[PDB]
Formats: structure tokens, sequence, C-alpha cells
């Protein structure tokens, strides 16, 4: 319930500014590996809850080769967390492999449901 | 231009119900005077 | 385009259009399928087919004349098309098919070979044209025991009793001088059409068509032609709409343009501005619907026809479109009217001012019989550019809000719920 | 017999429909049943609710 | 008549007439059935026996 | 097909306890739902066998609890299994409302499941209170006097509601005798709202402690979570049996063994230990009308939790800030269960006013703020611009 267009509007304001990118991007990096989804072998875009119909849409527009790997790193996480262990340190998701692969499939489904409601309340000036 | 919506209940679908919802607030205020007048409760 | 009228007992209508390359000339009577009793029903469908018979059409095709006719509820029509330099040849043929003679068409060889041809057309219509045999069953149960109930095609049980003597008794009562308009559309001048009828005689009959003592009255009912061996379930549902020559004529069409028409397989009829599509596309409740506002002479109809393969969720197709009908009374927006103005101004301009001069002769013929002249398209745009959202709400509580409906269905309509759970959807109970 | 000839409903039909009247000789008798069921469900609630109030021998010791 | 438009059209004013028609039916029918029940039993009630104690 | 699927009754057993696909990664916090089902049968079965000996008059209330503990065979077992088991109901349930508050089980599509949680929680507070006033001890007479005199603050309808609620003019014989036939009943309303709580769960299934979709790896319930529940059943039976045989009156107040006397007030009236946080919220507002509202708002502020959580990730498992501030909320809730036991003294009024501001600023201020900051930090940590 935070609507990724609004995250990326805030988030791109931080990265664009030179002052705030020096300041709270190193806070953001230390926040990521303290969370430790990498240690379970997940990227971030496995963690997003898939029960709203916007995110339910963007998991159908995904290609087959990425929706097969994403459907494996989830099952490796349900198997690792079941044993109350972590993944071995070679199997951890590294920094470069943690890319927003599902972000552009959401921002084109969010803007396509924003336009559906901006156009369902249009008031035509006569 | 776009009217104020906030999800489902837009303003245009609320200005057309506020004449009738003023009658449901009268039809429920008389709904209390059936089920309470019978024990002393004076509303004014 | 400016229509023009003249009368000398036989009223002549013309709509000159020099940018066309044909010229329809025809006679349009004002006694269609709503002027027959149920024992001679189909005699106007059979008067169409002996005009279009093979013996008669071959005589017309020698001069380069194509024949066309139309049998509606209230008006008949008999149009002869030609090239624009050959309009007097079309009247000379039209004179010698109805007016000068009818005994050549009504020979015993040409009759029984044509009655056998119609009796196959109705038997093919009765079991193969499913979204239209419901709409002819909707009229047969809304206006029951009343002359607007009779099907235009003619029933098969009543058509095999017709002899030639019933073909002529209908001719001597309705094909009269005080009943017909001679229309000329396409590239034809009104002065050339009037002087050609004056140069000949072209006098049909005397006058005084019969009176039709019953008046059309809506009677809310239902009919269920249930038949499980069909792939879909066709359903029409209608309230009593407005007749022609009424102040609520264009509001009844604009209210049937708000909910429009839909086709589930087209990728551009799914993005329309209807609010009904947000409820109807989630589980694919229907394949197509269309909202009609039929307007006959005495009464009318207003409602929607549909067709669906989702035969277990019909009672959500009906309930979700009957809740949208309730919004016309209470909370129809201003935008939802302002698109239905601009769609009605288009699909009237695509009807009265399209290409085909045969179709323009039926519309000119149906208009000047009922209301004496033709209301032009430029002055029927001002009537649509003035319908406010108060006028739709005042009309909707008059005709839609808690009124009796007429239902007709066929196919797998077991999932269609009973009457009093469809009639009860017309009033919202939450308003 | 065809399916376009509806059978004889004439013994049960009204002699004059007039849908402003037929929906008023029928919303009277629904509204009258609603009126006695709102004066009859006040007394059913007020029987059980006033049963829990201060009884007779408690009121004597007031 | 036009009785349908004012009363039975909007359900918010239909059921507002049921409750305002039950508020009058409570007060009147109870008084009309009490004043009959004591008038049918005139001479047996305590309000009459208290009048014989003169 | 199999008879467990082909029968009309057994397919309700089959689709709920035998073949129900549970996610294969749920830890031991997912057993607290099965314990509350067992702990409800413990209260109900040790309520029927105890109410065969209980007379509910104000003269024979406290004298017939002691008749249970002295004269009935194994009567000390029933009264102690059920007075302590009711205090184990609220400890399992407080760990059941805090699993779901932690792992994001309140979020959509389980808002219907969460709202039947708050309805069961209100009836369970109202059940355990109405049976507390059935012992007619000294803390239970003056408990019912303090609680039902809060409804004398409603304007102009105050005294008529209270005098209807007491059934008299004070807490007397009709109040205790109606606080038993009500308290007999409301467990059967909880036992129906639980069936209306499994139906809201069965349509979308349980969550899992990662907060991701669990439709991929599912294992059945039979012989996997039946035998993972039998571990914590036999543990909950063990910690109950220490608190029943070896130390039975540890949780309850000692003043509840004085027979209830309306003429002598005790030293400090406190409720039983689980209503003690809400009693400290009620006591914090220096007004009587706002106190009844805020003590009732503190149960209803759980309903604004699905709409104030602004996170795209379900649950606090992979979050740094929203796991720290959750345990501040839990140890604030324990502190409110301590200021409820202290007297109205300096400085337990500045504490109980501050530590009730942190109860309400968690749902309304902390959770929307630190979960918006926990979504920009998940974003700008990965996106390079
Ligand atoms: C249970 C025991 C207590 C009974 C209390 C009844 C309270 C009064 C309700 C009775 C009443 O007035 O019902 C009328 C409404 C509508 O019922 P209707 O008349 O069939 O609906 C027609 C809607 N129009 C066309 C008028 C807009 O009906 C309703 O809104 C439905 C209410 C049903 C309550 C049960
Ligand atoms: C009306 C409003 C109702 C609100 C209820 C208020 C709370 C009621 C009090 C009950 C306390 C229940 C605490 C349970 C906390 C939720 C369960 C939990 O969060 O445990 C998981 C947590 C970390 O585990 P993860 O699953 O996140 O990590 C996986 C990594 N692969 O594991 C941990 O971090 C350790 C868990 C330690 C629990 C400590 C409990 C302390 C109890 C208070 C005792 C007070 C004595 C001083
Ligand atoms: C959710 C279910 C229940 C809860 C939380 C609950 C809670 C309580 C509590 C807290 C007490 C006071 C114990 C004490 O202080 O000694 C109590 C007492 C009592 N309850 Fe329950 N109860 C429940 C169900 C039932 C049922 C179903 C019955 C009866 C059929 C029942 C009958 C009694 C009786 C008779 C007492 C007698 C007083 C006593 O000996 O403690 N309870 N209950
Ligand atoms: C008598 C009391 C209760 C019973 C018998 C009960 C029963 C259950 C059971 C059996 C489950 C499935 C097991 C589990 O998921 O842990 C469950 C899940 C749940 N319960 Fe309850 N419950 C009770 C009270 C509550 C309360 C008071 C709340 C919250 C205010 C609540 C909220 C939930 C939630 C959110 C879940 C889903 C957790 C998840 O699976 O992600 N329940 N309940
Ligand atoms: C989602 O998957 C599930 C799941 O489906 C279920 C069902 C449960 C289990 C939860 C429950 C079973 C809770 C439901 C609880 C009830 C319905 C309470 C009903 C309890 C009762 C005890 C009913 C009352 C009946 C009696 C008291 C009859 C006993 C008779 C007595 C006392 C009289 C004795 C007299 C004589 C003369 C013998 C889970 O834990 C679970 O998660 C794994
Ligand atoms: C009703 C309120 C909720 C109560 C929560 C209890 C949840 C767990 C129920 C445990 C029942 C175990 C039966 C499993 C089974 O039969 O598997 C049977 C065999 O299992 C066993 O033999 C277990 C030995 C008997 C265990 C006795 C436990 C009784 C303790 C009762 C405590 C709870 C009331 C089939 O197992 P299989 O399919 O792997 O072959």
């Amino acid at each position: 319930p935070q609507s990724f267009t609004s995250i990326a509007r805030i988030g791109d304001y931080i990265l664009k500014s030179p002052v705030l990118s020096k300041l709270c991007v190193p806070v953001a990096n230390q926040f990521i590996n303290l969370a430790g989804y990498k240690k379970l072998g997940l990227k971030f875009d496995d963690l997003i809850a898939e029960e709203n119909p916007i995110m339910q849409t963007a998991l159908r527009r995904l290609p087959e080769d990425e929706s097969y790997a994403r459907a494996y790193r989830i099952i490796r996480a349900h198997q690792t967390e079941l044993t109350h262990h972590l993944l071995p340190r070679n199997e951890w998701i590294k920094a470069q492999e943690d890319v927003p692969y599902l972000l552009p499939y959401i921002l084109e489904a969010e803007a396509a449901a924003k336009e559906k409601d901006e156009l369902d309340n249009i008031e035509v000036s006569k | 231009k776009t009217g104020l919506h906030f999800g489902r209940l837009s303003l245009r679908s609320l200005t057309a119900y506020a004449p009738n919802l003023m009658l449901w607030g009268g039809a429920s205020m008389l709904g209390l005077f059936v089920f309470t007048e019978g024990w002393p409760k004076f509303q004014d | 385009a400016e229509v023009t009228q003249l009368s000398n007992g036989i009223v002549v209508a013309t709509e000159h259009n020099p940018s066309a390359h044909t010229a329809s000339v025809g006679v349009v009577f004002g006694s269609g399928a709503a002027n027959e009793n149920p024992y001679n029903n189909g005699v106007s469908n059979l008067w169409k087919n002996i005009f279009l018979s093979k013996e008669n059409s071959a005589v017309a095709a020698k001069e380069g004349l194509a024949l066309s006719s139309n049998i509606s509820r209230d008006f008949q029509s008999y149009i002869v098309s030609s090239l624009p330099g050959s309009t007097d040849k079309s009247l000379d043929f039209l004179n010698q098919s109805f007016i000068q003679q009818k005994a050549n068409l009504l020979s015993s060889s040409n009759f029984e070979a044509t009655k056998k041809s119609v009796l196959k057309q109705v038997q093919d219509f009765e079991e193969n044209d499913h979204p239209n045999r419901v709409l002819e069953h909707l009229h047969s149960t809304a206006f029951q025991n009343t002359p607007l109930s009779l099907p235009t095609r003619g029933t098969l049980e009543s058509l095999e009793n017709l002899v030639v003597a019933d073909l002529e008794s209908f001719a001597n009562n309705h094909f009269l001088n005080s009943n017909a308009v001679v229309v000329g559309t396409g590239n034809i001048k009104h002065e050339d059409l009037v002087n050609s009828i004056e140069s000949k005689n072209l006098s049909l009959q005397t006058g005084t068509k019969p009176v039709l003592k019953k008046k059309a009255a809506f009677l809310g009912s239902e009919v269920r032609l249930r038949d499980d061996t069909l792939p879909k379930a066709w359903i029409s549902l209608a309230v009593e709409g407005e007749p022609v020559n009424s102040p609520n004529y264009f509001v009844a069409k604009l209210a049937a343009q708000i909910f429009g028409s839909y086709n589930a397989f087209e990728p551009a009829s799914r993005l329309q501005g209807i609010k009904l599509l947000d409820n109807i596309q989630e589980y694919q409740l229907c394949d197509n619907f269309n909202h009609f506002s039929l307007s006959y002479k005495d009464s009318g109809l207003w409602g929607f026809s549909t067709a669906t393969r989702n035969v277990t969720m019909i009672d959500d197709l009906i309930h979700f479109t009957l809740k949208q009908w309730n919004r016309l009374t209470i909370s129809v927006t201003d935008t939802e009217v302002e698109r239905a103005k601009s769609l009605l101004k288009l699909q009237l301009g695509q009807l009265y001012e399209s290409g085909n001069p045969v179709n323009d002769a039926n519309l000119l013929g149906a208009e000047v019989l009922i209301k004496g002249s033709k209301l032009s398209l430029g002055e029927a745009f001002k009537k649509i550019d003035a319908i406010t959202v108060k006028d739709v709400k005042a009309w909707a509580g008059k005709r839609l809000w808690d009124q009796d409906i007429a239902i007709a269905g066929t196919g797998q309509i077991e999932g269609l719920l009973d009457y009093m759970r469809i009639r009860s959807d017309m009033s919202m109970m939450r308003w | 017999k065809s399916t376009y000839r509806t059978p004889n409903f004439d013994d049960v039909l009204k002699e004059n429909n007039d849908a402003d009247k037929g929906r008023s000789y029928a919303y009277f008798m629904v509204g009258a049943m609603g009126l006695l069921s709102s004066a009859g469900a006040k007394s059913t609630v007020e029987t059980f609710i006033s049963s829990m109030t201060a009884t007779a021998d408690v009121l004597a010791m007031a | 008549s036009s009785l349908y438009k004012t009363f039975f059209k909007r359900n918010a004013v239909f059921v507002g007439t049921i409750f305002a028609g039950a508020f009058v039916f409570q007060t009147v029918f109870d008084t009309a059935i009490t004043s009959w029940y004591e008038n049918h039993n005139k001479g047996k009630l305590w309000k009459d026996v208290k009048a014989r104690i003169a | 097909m199999a008879f467990r699927k082909s029968n009309v009754y057994l397919s309700l057993v089959n689709s709920y306890i035998i073949d129900s696909p549970q996610p294969s990664s749920i830890n031991y916090w997912w057993n607290m739902g099965s314990l509350l089902g067992l702990c409800l049968v413990i209260q109900i079965v040790t309520g029927i066998f105890m109410a065969m000996h209980y007379s509910s008059n104000i003269e024979l209330a406290f004298s017939s609890v002691e008749h249970i503990m002295r004269d009935v065979h194994n009567g000390y077992i029933l009264r102690y299994l059920h007075a302590n088991g009711a205090s184990f109901f609220f400890m399992v349930m407080f760990m059941h409302m805090a699993k779901g508050l932690y792992y994001g089980s309140y979020r959509s599509p389980r808002v219907t499941l969460w709202n039947v949680g708050v309805i069961i929680f209100i009836l369970t507070i109202a059940t355990a209170f109405l049976g507390y006033c059935c012992v007619y001890g000294q803390m239970s007479h003056w408990g019912a006097t303090v609680i039902t005199n809060l409804f004398s603050a409603i304007p102009f309808v105050g005294n008529d509601i209270v005098s209807w609620l007491w059934g008299g003019f004070s807490v007397s014989n009709p109040t205790i005798q109606r606080f038993f036939a009500l308290h007999y009943l409301v467990p059967f309303i909880i036992a129906a709202m639980v069936i209306m709580h499994l139906m809201a769960l069965h349509i979308h299934g349980s969550s899992n402690p990662l907060g991701i979709t669990g439709n991929l790896d599912r294992i059945p319930m039979h012989s996997y979570f039946i035998f993972k529940d039998l571990v914590t059943v036999f543990l909950f039976m063990l910690i109950l049996a220490l608190f029943v045989f070896y130390s039975p009156n540890t949780l309850g107040h000692p003043d509840n063994y004085i027979p209830g006397n309306p003429l002598v007030t005790p030293a400090s009236i406190v409720p039983e230990w689980y209503l003690l946080p809400f009693y400290a919220i009620l006591r914090s507002i220096p007004d009587k009308l706002l106190g009844v509202i805020t003590m009732f708002a503190a149960i209803l502020v759980l309903l604004v939790l699905p709409f104030t959580d602004r996170s795209v990730v379900r649950g606090n498992t992979f979050k740094v800030l929203s796991k720290f501030f959750f345990f501040i909320f839990v140890f604030n809730f324990v502190l409110l269960g301590q200021i409820g036991a202290c007297h109205v003294e300096v400085p337990y009024v500045l504490m109980g006013q501050i530590a009730t501001f942190i109860y309400f600023a968690y749902f309304l201020i902390i959770v929307p703020v630190i979960s918006t900051i926990e979504n920009v930090l998940f974003y700008i940590g990965r996106v390079n611009k």
C-alpha cells in the first residue's frame, strides 16, 4: 500500500541530489544487509507481496526465464528457513545480482491503473 | 480535468446522495422514537 | 440535404443528393406487420417476396433496375433502384407491378413457388437466427393480445393457410392512396419526380384504410424458450419505452446510448466509457450486449439484448446491468451524458446520412407517414445538444424506476432467475 | 399452435393496469405489514429488555 | 396517483413513513384498547371499588 | 473418491485438519492458534463440570466455590485448572495477536480474518470478566462496582443503563445471578465466532514468516502439523500443570478469598492481571467520559492497522527499524500492565500518561512513518542513479 510510483518519486529525488546521495545511500546499504534477505538467497523483488492485482499483473508480464528462477529462489527460502539455517556463503545473493528486475513491470502496471481512474472521473468542460 | 475521487466514492457520486442521505438520517431518527418511546428518554 | 414534400392525395417525398450515383424511387405504405390479425399474419412478408420473385425481378433487371423491399412493424416499403438518368423507367416499372396490375405476379405458378420459398425462410429463421427470434418473442410477450405483437416474418402455423384471396384482400385494404408516400432518394430532383407522376397517372386506390380498434399496451410478462442443446443463452429484457412523435424520443435513445453496446472479443470495445464493463469483465459474464430504444407508432420498447456462454452466472449478468439502469434515476453523472450525446450524434449521422439510397428511402418513408414531414439532422442535433442530466433523471423515474419489464430468453436459460427476482432489481431499496 | 400465440390469461388480468395504482395497492399492504411488525418488534424487544430491570421486590426496598 | 412519487418512490421516505406510522399506532392503539377493556369491565376495577368506599 | 472427501461431514474435517495445505516454512509461533482451540475446550469442559455445583445467589456464591474446593472429588483440580487456565488463555492469545502483528498477518487479503480477531478478543475480555464476578470475592464485588459504574458517564442515559445493568441499585443479588447466565453463554458465542474465524482463514490460507507467496511449497496438515502441534500441546499442558498443582494461587489476587462485603472497601482494587494494561489506559485520562472511550478505543485501534501499514513487504522479518519499534511496543504493553497494578501515585501518573501515548502512537504515528522510510531505503539501496 505504498504505490511504487510514489516510492520512486521520493527515491529518485534522493539519488538526484548530490547532498542526500552522499548521506543516506550509505545508510541504505547498511540497512539492506542488516535485513538479510540475501542470506536466505532472495533478491528484493521476491519479497514484495503479490496479492494486490497490480502486482498480480506484473507477475504475468514477466518473461519465462525470470519467472522460473524467481519461482526457485522462493522455494530455496522456504526450505532454508524450514531448517532454521542460512544459505552457505557462496549461495548468498551478491550486491550486483540484486537488481530491480520487477520494478519496470510494476511502474507500467501502476501507471496503467492510475490512468484508468484519472479517466473514469474526467469532467468535460463544455 | 479530473474531479476529486479517492478510490470509489467520487464527489459527483456524493453530491447526488446527500439529498437522500438527509432522509435516511430522518428515517433512522424516527426509527429510534419507535424503539425508545416506551421508556422515558426525551430528545429535543 | 433538405427534404421536400407535396401532396395531391399521393404524398411525394424527395431528398435530392447530387453527389450520389444512384436514384432510388419507391412507394412506402404505412401498414406493416402491425395491421394484421393472427390468421392472415405473414401476408405482408409474402407480398414482399412476390415483388422480389424471380419472374418479376428478371423483368426489372432487363432495364438495369434492382428491386428492394422492407417489411417492418408499422411501415412497408417497395423501392426500385436505378441509374440517375433512368428514373422515369423505374416509375414505369413500379406502375406495372402494383398500380396498373397485380394479376401477373399472382399467378398460380408464381404464388405457390413463392409461398414455398417464404415457408422455408421462416423455418430457417425459427431455428437458426437466435438473437433475433428472441427479439421477435420479446414483442410477442410484451404486447400480447394486441396488434404490435405479431412477428414481421409471419408465423409458420399461420402462413400455410394463405390463399391468393388473402393476398388481395390485404391489398384492397392497405395498399391505398391515403396510405402511401412515394419517396425518391439519391440523385433525383423533386421537380422531376413530381412532374413524372403528373405526366402519368399513378393512382393507387380510393382511401379509408381500416381502423384497428385495439390500441397497443405494454403488459409486463416473460417467456422462456428453454432448450438445453444450444451453446449459449440469448436474453432480451425490456421496459415500455417511448413511441415516435414524443418529447422523450431522443432522451430514450440517449439513455440507451449511455450503456451502449459491447463485444467481448474486440480489443477496442472493452475500453469503452461504460461503468458496466468494470463488473462484467471480471468473470466474463457476457459475450455481447446492445441497448436498444425501439419506437413504434403507438408504443415502444427500451432495454437490452444479450448473449452469453457463462450460463451459470446469468443472474449476475442481469443483476449487474439492472443496477446500472437504476443509476439513471439517481446518480447518472454529467460526463456519462456528455459522451452519450457525442455518440448519439454520430450513430444518427451514420444512419440518416450514410451512403445507401435504399436505406434513406425507408427512413424518409417511415418518417413522413407517421409525423407528416421529416425532421432534419441539423435540427435533430439541437435536440440532443440540450438534454440535461435533469431530463434523463426525470425520464428514468418515469419509465425505468420500479416498472414492469418484459423478458424473453432461449438456450440454456436455467440459470436465468425467476421473474420477481428480476422485477425487484428495478428499484434499488438503498435509495 | 405457435409459440407466438400466448394462451388465455384473461381470467386473471386486471381491467386497467395504471402502474401508479397497482404499485400503490401493493405497497400499502407491504407497508401495513411493515408497520405492525415495527410496532410488534418494539414490544418483543421491550419485553426482554425490561425484564432485566429492577424487579418488584428490589423496588420495595428502595 | 402522485401518491407514488412522494411516498413509495424513494425507499428512504417509504420506510420513514413506516416508522412515523408506527409511532402513532403505538400510542393510539394502546389507549384505544385500554379504554375499551376497562369500559367493558366497568364496576369491577379498583378505580370503581375505590368510589364505593365513600 | 476417498470417503474423507466424499462425505458431507468428513470433508469439513478433511479440508480443515487433514488435507489443508499449510506453507512448509511456518515456525512454532503458528501453533498458538491450535493452543487456543485446546485452551477453549479446557475452559468449557471445566466450566460445565464446575457449574453443576455452583449456586449463583449472592448468599451462596462464595460459599459454593469453597464447596467445590472442599467437598467435591477432585474439585480442587477443576477450580484451579479453570481459574489458571483462563489466565493461560490470555497469555497464549496475547502471543497470538502479536505473531499476527509482527508477521504482517493483518494485511490484505486477511483483513476479514483480523476483524474477527478483534471481535473474539472483545468477547473473551467480556467472558473472563463476567466469570471473575461470579466468585463474589472482595476484588470481584469491587471489580464489578468500578467497571459498571463507568457507564454512568454517558450523558443523560448514564444512570438508566447502569441501573439496568446492575438489575437494582448496586451490585446485589440480581447482578451476580445475571453475571453467571451471561458468562455461561458468551463462550458459546466465542465458539461460534471461532468457526467464523476459520472460514475467513481458509479462503486465503496461512501466511509464512518470510512474507512471500506460499503457494509454491505446500505440505498437508495431517502427520506434519498435527505432530508439530502435539509438541506444543504437551508443553502447554506441562506449564499449566505446574501452575495448577505446584503453585495454583500465584496469578490470582489474594483478596479474592475474602468474601465480598459492600461495606468495606479493599486497599487497592485491581482487576485480574490481563486486564491490567487496559485498566491503566482507563485510569490515565483525568476524566470519566473520555476514559470509557479510550479504554474501548484501545481495542478498536487494532482495526486501523491494515490501513496504516504502508509497507510493500508483508511483516517485520526483513526490516531493521520495524522490528526494533515492535519490541518497544511489546515492552510498553508490559509496562502498562505494571502501572495498572501500582497505586495512583507520583510518578505513576506521568508514566501511565506517557506509556499510553506510546500505545496509540504505535499504530497511528510510528507504523506509518517508519514503514515509509523502510520503503525508500529498500529502493535507493539497490537502484543506482
Ligand atoms: C491488545 C493489544 C495486544 C498487543 C499484544 C502485546 C504483546 C503481548 C505480549 C506477548 C509477547 C509475545 C512476543 C512474541 C513476538 C512475536 C514473535 C516473534 O517476533 O518472534 C520472532 C523473532 C525474530 O524471528 P524472525 O522470524 O523475524 O527471524 C527469521 C530470520 N530467518 O524472535 C525474536 O526476536 C525473539 C522473541 C523473544 C520474545 C520475548 C517476549 C518477551 C515477553 C515479555 C516478558 C516481560 C518480562 C520482562
Ligand atoms: C472462554 C471461556 C472462559 C473463560 C476465559 C472463563 C474465565 C473464567 C474466569 C476468569 C473465572 C474466574 C476464576 C476465578 O477467579 O476463580 C471463571 C469462573 C467460572 N467460570 Fe469460566 N470461563 C470460560 C468459560 C466458562 C464456561 C463455558 C462455563 C460454564 C459452563 C464457565 C463457568 C464458570 C464458573 C461456574 C465459574 C465459577 C467461579 C469459579 O469457581 O471460578 N466458564 N471463568
Ligand atoms: C479463542 C480464540 C482464537 C482461536 C481459537 C483462534 C484460532 C485460530 C487458528 C486455529 C488459527 C490458525 C493457526 C494460526 O495461524 O496460528 C488462527 C489464525 C489467526 N488468528 Fe486466531 N484465534 C483466536 C483468537 C484470535 C485473536 C484474538 C486474533 C487477533 C486479534 C486472531 C487473529 C488471527 C490471525 C491474524 C490469524 C492468521 C495468522 C496467519 O495464519 O498468518 N485470532 N486463529
Ligand atoms: C486451520 O487449521 C486448523 C483447523 O482447521 C482447526 C480446526 C484447528 C483447531 C481449532 C479448533 C478445533 C477450535 C474450534 C473450537 C471449538 C469449535 C470449541 C468447541 C468445543 C467444545 C468443547 C464444544 C462444547 C461441547 C461440549 C462441552 C460437550 C461435552 C459434554 C459435557 C461437558 C457434558 C458431560 C455430561 C455427561 C453426562 C457425559 C487448528 O488448530 C488449525 O490450525 C492447525
Ligand atoms: C480440539 C482442540 C484443538 C486440540 C489441539 C490438538 C492438535 C493435535 C491433535 C493430536 C491428535 C494426534 C492424532 C494423530 C494420529 O492419530 O495419527 C495417526 C497415528 O499417530 C499416532 O499413532 C500418534 C499416537 C497417538 C497420539 C495421542 C495424542 C493424544 C493427545 C491428545 C492431546 C490433544 C487433545 C496416523 O498417523 P500416520 O498417518 O503418520 O500413520
